[PDB]
């Protein structure tokens, strides 16, 4: 569950 | 095709109302009918695009991650065979996907990139050159798997080569191409240390540069900042 | 159509993963194919078939709202003039919409209904039927919005005569149509009155009846009592 | 805002 850029709701 | 007779303006006020109305596709194609047009793109039209297909590719990798999972699971021991529509539905997703990634990148090769000469344009096509090639990487299996993530790579690379020659420390599509990069390194080049360093250094080079910002900049630049963090305490 | 060549079985089986994998326009195309097989369905998949399509036609239906609201504020005083493309957009939706509950009320008509002999089956598909003209009705402004509110109206009153015929208050399939026939009143056919007396009555006979189900039951009643019980406190 | 049934989340 890696934070990427950009993203969805 | 489809939006060759809509002019350009309409097709972007048309973009505008399919993302009010939550209608991804219908914006994805608004904004290639406006690519096709031939004209370069300005920023606001630039984040059209990447919202657009980052929502339709979203879905299509939510649904192959489901369908994944169900597929290894059932190749387990003990696990009971069900015959072959696991793998049909899941390989549907995927060349569905793989379709999508293939228009980006066909949009960008023709021709936003060769015509893209300002560092944030430039910067902005090649970090989704690499994004979309890492999508095509996340699906990949077979003997084209090692060239998909030196796609990725290259693309990234380059980009993260201009932006340091060019752009602040602070700014959004730096920040945001240097995270992205990072979860490459992490979740595809099997480089967790890379990744935790790039992360690392980009959030402490910009870190060092926000007593230079506006109020409103700040909060842009902060925002993708705290992403990086997210991931930094995530992989540490 | 495009299912002709698909077992069955495994329409059903991809129907189901589709719905894990929160696809449900593919969930919606396997279910069709199914129903195109001829034969009857049983609950589980009459249950698929509806759950299918109501998750495309919500998509659709919110998208439309959406465009009809920023169209009906463009034509105030004082709205400035910005072309075709709202209204050309809406209509777009409203196309496709209209497309969706055409192909479900023609599954209905060839044969699910005239196929159907028990109060569960019947009362089910006629809900179905009330249901996709009231979506229908929703956006109907011509000639023949009167025709498409008396096709709901008549829909829903014929699964209303079966069920109370055939099936005790606290069926849930009963519970439902009596939900959506007394929205059909409010929101459709100008009827405040006639939905808050139908909620009522629904809701007290449903209380009534609670004290003969399993605990399983019971929980599955008192969740649709709920529901009327919401519409209520918002209409009075 | 009436609420009907089946529903989406
Ligand atoms: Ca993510
Ligand atoms: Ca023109
Ligand atoms: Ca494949
Ligand atoms: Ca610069
Ligand atoms: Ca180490
Ligand atoms: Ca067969
Ligand atoms: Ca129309
Ligand atoms: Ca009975
Ligand atoms: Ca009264
Ligand atoms: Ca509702
Ligand atoms: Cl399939
Ligand atoms: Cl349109």
């Amino acid at each position: 569950r890696s934070s990427s850029f950009p993203y969805t709701t | 095709g489809a939006m060759g007779s809509m002019e350009r303006a309409s097709l972007i006020q048309k973009a505008k109302l399919a993302e009010q109305a939550e209608r991804y596709e219908d914006m994805a194609a608004f904004m290639k009918g406006a690519v096709e047009k031939g004209e370069e793109l300005s920023c606001e039209e630039r984040n059209l695009l990447s919202v657009a297909y980052k929502n339709v590719v979203g879905g299509q990798r939510a649904a192959w991650r489901v369908l994944s999972s169900i597929e290894q699971k059932s190749n387990e021991e003990g696990s009971e065979e069900k015959g072959p529509e696991v793998r049909e539905y899941r390989e549907k997703v995927e060349t569905e996907l793989q379709g999508v990634c293939d228009t980006v990148l066909g949009l960008l090769d023709s021709h936003l990139i060769k015509e893209a000469g300002d560092a944030e344009s430039r910067v902005f096509y090649l970090k989704m050159k690499g994004d979309y090639y890492r999508y095509l990487a996340e699906v990949a299996t077979g003997d084209d798997k090692k060239r998909i993530i030196d796609s990725a790579r290259s693309a990234y690379q380059e980009a993260m080569d201009i932006s340091k020659k060019e752009m602040p420390p602070t700014n959004p599509i730096r920040l945001g191409l240097a995270l992205n990069f990072s979860v490459f390194h992490y979740e595809i080049a099997n480089s967790p240390e890379e990744a935790i360093s790039l992360a690392k250094t980009t959030f402490d080079e910009a870190m060092a540069d926000l007593h230079t910002l506006s109020e409103d900049s700040y909060k842009d630049s902060t925002l993708i900042m705290q992403l990086l963090r997210d991931n930094l305490t995530l992989w540490t």
